RNA sequence: UUGUACUUAGGGUCUUUACCUAGGUAGGCUAUCACGGGUAACGGGCGGUUACCGUCGGACUGCCGGAGAAGGCGCCUGAGAGA
RNA sequence: GUAAUUCCAGCUCUGCGAGUUUGCUCCCAUAUUGUUGCAGUUAAAACGCCCGUAGUCUGAAUUGGCCAGCAAUGGUCGUACGUAUACGUUCACUGUGAACAAUCAGGACGCUUAGAGUAUGGCCACAUGAAUGACUCAGCGCAGUAUGAAGUCUUUGUUAAAACAAGCUCAAUGAGAGCCAUCGGGGGUAGAUCUAUCUCAUGACGAGUGGUGGAAUACUUUGACUCAUGAGAGAGAAGCUGAGGCGAAGGCGUCUACCUAGAGGGUUUCUGUCGAUCAAGGGCGAGAGUAGGAGUAUCCAACAGGAUUAGAGACCCUGGUAGUUCCUACCUUAAACGAUGCCGACAGGAGUUUGUCAUUUGUUAAUGGCAGAAUCUUUGGAGAAAUCAUAGUUCUUGGGCU
């Protein structure tokens, strides 16, 4: 958590070292397409996705079965969300925490966090407008957040 | 460290430079010319008409009268004291000579006990103190 | 944010040497992997096992105890083999030891290698 | 120089910190800058037996009255309740009590 | 002994006690359990340390619950290692 | 920054071009320093100082190229001049 | 300044020598202009903090192994089987080649030597030499690919039905987002609460009370001062409260409900380099100060008395308005201090302590993990020293930016 901070975090998941098995388990290649796409027609994000595969279905790496990432078998399917879920998540935020600073204004640490988190999604917005997932012409107001993750 | 060290980073080190000149006081007294306002104009050496005789003395510790002439210059016509060196000296000078004034050799600044004058007196009438001092040539 | 690794790797190989450690740990590379064989070689260092984790890697070293300092300078600076023989006068202590490893088309080479092939290009650091 | 690690502050971690009062000068001083927690007898000692010769319930447990007290540097120093010490010396952390 | 450690064959306990990461190959300390309630003869899956609290097809209660670290497991129930 | 930047047509020139006159667009340069101001500024080959890196000076420089004939301005003659 | 080893003279001695002082400009001395190569805790020097564009900087990964080695290279292992004997990315960088006077370096030659000059040497008609390099960045060609770049339009691309294993690496003790159980005086709004102080009303008493080193000004029988009950007001949250926690810094302490942010931990969730630092530019910013309302208890710049003093525009004392509190606009500074810029790595022990997890029934504990916060030391190195686990890894000089 180093970005907007003053902390020097180190708290993640390792991957294991094999990337192949387990045959001790029980999976399909076919069947985890399915389950995958199962759960993203009723309107989760590939970050909980995977989640419920691992607490539900013991899916430790999802790779580790189909040799796929869970975002290409969706766009694979043809039927992944539209924004990234980095961004949905920041704009979702940012106009939640926009709408509490009309009804009290006195709360200076709310203004200081409302910036960096509009800074946090500027940044965002500029690296998928090179991969051409938004289109040059796309932008993020405060008319236009309700829009977007509606 | 302490500055830009990258390959394509020498617009920052060669204008970073040019700046840190002007904190240098050499090249900011060459450059600022600032020097003509200056009776010498940055001649080292000038010559003109003496108006009179004056006693300036030493600052402290040293308790001494030192004798320097007052003389107007030719080029400019401003005016300013100019010592004599050497014990006599002020009596071989005569009142109403051109005289040729060079500087105190301290490149500006005033020398020794002396306050104010920068200007010590080379010739009187073409000839040289230090011959006249010794009495190798005359004057009229 | 890591800048440089072979410019990090040998400042770590160099405090280990400082103190007389047996062995060191360094994230590995290909041209940190090519500095340590190319000093390998001239014997200032054991011999060492790169070690994979399906990730950048690691290596360990197996000192010595014959080496007094490893830099790694950068910018990477080009040199030519007519240039180069201010760059031993530089950078080296003395001239009857010490090597300037640099990248030459060929490879990754000390000097004396370097003048042999007639190969310049731009440099790594040194040891000694 | 710096006379001490400390600077007489024993305040690590945060920008500001309240303000107390030593009892003789009234002067205002932050708190992490010299207290002592105070137990006197109420009544006295040499006054205590004429006492109690007079109190009604008998035996009894004559109170003792507790204050907190906050000085400052001058206040303390010129009451003997600090004084200075040699520079080895005033690194020592530690009361004058010691114990085994 | 601060110059000689041995650090290519480390010991069995020196790999547990160092962090998950910083080992000489990183990979984690949290598994698949196996587990039964003595109600039900059901075998259920389960990872260890969860988000979502656990249930068994049969019964209703969850078989494990969530905290922070590793899954806290109500009620008198077991792990068969497999 | 207003012939200022492109375009189409012309005049003019030894030729090409806003060089100049027309019609049609409204452009160009700029924090990688535009524009403006200062120079005790002719540019260059080079010269002085130095362990290397540099740094100061360059009217002359025993040569090269430019500009000027007291100050602007105009023109004839000619292969060539605003002599 | 009347004993001058520095003045004025003599004598002796010294330097350099047909030269030798004296001015001003200028380079070296000077790592005191720092690319090589300085310094910034206290000597002059780190923006008060955070965002942030231009700018500079940007983790790993892609055709090798093995034998003869002294290299150039040449064999073997792998056959990956496109063009249909040359074609299948360009650059930067390196080598090599083209291209482009005197002076500088340098070869030849006894101008009598030297600075110079291009000569000059052989008695029978001969032999020569007037080289080469540098001047030098850009632009131009072929050859080599270690490092460093660009090349690579994918909810499906290139030449109805094909083919390219068609393809978009890893999951960094880089970063972001998600999820889980905790944690904290992070911030805001609203209402209670607890004594204290002041005022007012009632009762009790009966001469002082205050205040000081000592007094006086001051309030007092139109009853103060103390004591008791009762009502109101505005401000503040004692003790717990510590080299303890949180916050970007400024800063943040009663309790309850309310909206809000996030660090750290755990994670066989997801993305895949999205990042570091920053001129401009943007916000937050103690206390004082300003403008307009609402308050006005305490304390109080000014001011007014009283003391002290030679004087006292002060220190001490008694009163006192602006301010001190709330709301809306401003101002933009502090010893805004760790007088220590931010990100990254490594280098030593020791026990404290805050959060949280792990293996144990030493479970409000023991040992160990990450993240904080300090400390100690007979440790190393640094520093002018004081001192500092960073101010170490720096003439053994170069991780990246300001």
């Amino acid at each position: 958590g180093r970005l907007h901070s003053q902390g020097k975090g180190i708290s993640s998941s390792t991957c294991p070292y094999r990337r192949s098995a387990p045959h001790w388990l029980q999976l399909s290649a076919e069947n985890c397409v399915q389950m995958i796409c199962d759960y993203a027609k009723k309107g989760v994000r590939p970050s909980q996705i995977g989640a419920l595969l691992r607490d539900r279905n013991g899916v430790g790496m999802v790779r580790a079965v189909t040799g796929v990432k869970v975002l290409r078998i969706l766009k694979a399917n043809g039927l992944a969300p539209a924004l990234p879920e980095e961004l949905y998540h920041l704009i979702k935020k940012a106009t939640n925490v926009r709408k509490h600073l009309e009804h009290a204004k006195h709360d200076v640490d709310g203004k200081y966090r409302l910036i960096l988190i509009e800074s946090r999604i500027h940044r965002l917005t500029r690296y998928y407008k090179t991969r051409r997932v938004l289109a040059p012409n796309w932008k993020y107001n405060a008319q236009t957040a309700s829009a977007l993750v509606a | 460290k302490s500055k830009a060290c990258g390959r394509l980073a020498a617009r920052k080190l060669r204008l970073a430079h040019k700046s840190n000149l002007w904190a240098s006081n050499a090249y900011r007294r060459s450059l600022g010319t600032s020097i003509y306002k200056t009776p010498l104009e940055g001649t080292s050496m000038a010559s003109g008409i003496v108006v009179g005789k004056v006693a300036v003395e030493a600052k402290q510790p040293n308790s001494a009268i030192r004798k320097a002439v007052r003389v107007q210059l030719k080029k400019n016509s401003k005016v300013v004291t100019a010592f004599v060196p050497r014990d006599g000296s002020l009596r071989l000078i005569d009142d109403n000579d051109r005289v040729l004034i060079a500087g105190m050799g301290r490149s500006g600044r005033s020398v020794g006990d002396l306050p104010g004058c920068r200007f010590k007196v080379i010739k009187v009438a073409g000839f040289s103190l230090l011959a006249l001092w010794l009495g190798k040539k005359e004057k009229p | 944010v890591r800048t440089s690794v072979l410019a990090d790797a040998l400042k770590a190989i160099t405090n280990a040497e400082r103190r007389g450690m047996r062995q060191v740990l360094i994230p590995s590379s290909k041209v940190i992997i090519a500095f340590l064989k190319v000093m390998a070689s001239r014997n200032y260092i054991g011999d060492f096992e790169v070690i994979d984790d399906h990730r950048s890697g690691k290596i360990v070293i197996n000192l010595l105890g014959r080496l007094n300092k490893c830099v790694a300078i950068c910018p990477r600076f080009d040199v030519g083999l007519g240039d180069l023989e201010m760059w031993q006068a530089k950078l080296l202590p003395s001239r009857q030891f010490g090597y300037v490893v640099l990248s030459t088309d060929k490879g990754i080479m000390d000097h004396e290698e370097a003048r042999k092939h007639n190969a310049g290009g731009k440099i790594l650091g040194m040891f000694f | 120089p710096v006379k001490r690690r400390n600077h007489g502050r024993s305040k690590m971690n945060r920008g500001h910190t309240r303000t107390v009062n030593c009892m003789n000068c009234g002067r205002q001083v932050p708190k992490d800058k010299i207290t002592r927690f105070a137990i006197k007898n109420m009544v006295d000692a040499s006054s205590a037996k004429d006492v109690s010769d007079a109190c009604i319930y008998q035996g009894y447990e004559l109170p003792k009255t507790y204050q907190k007290q906050y000085y400052c540097v001058s206040c303390a120093v010129h009451r003997h309740v600090v004084r200075p010490r040699n520079v080895n010396v005033r690194r020592n952390r530690v009361p004058l009590f010691l114990k085994l | 002994t601060t110059l000689d450690v041995d650090i290519l064959h480390p010991s069995v306990e020196q790999e547990l006690h160092t962090n998950k990461k910083k080992t000489l190959v990183p990979n984690p300390r949290s598994e698949f359990l196996s587990l039964r309630c003595p109600s039900c003869t059901g075998l259920t899956t389960a990872f260890s340390h969860s988000n979502v609290p656990v249930f068994c097809k049969n019964c209703q209660t969850p078989l494990a619950t969530p905290t922070g670290g590793r899954i806290l497991l109500a009620d008198q129930v077991e792990i068969r290692p497999r």
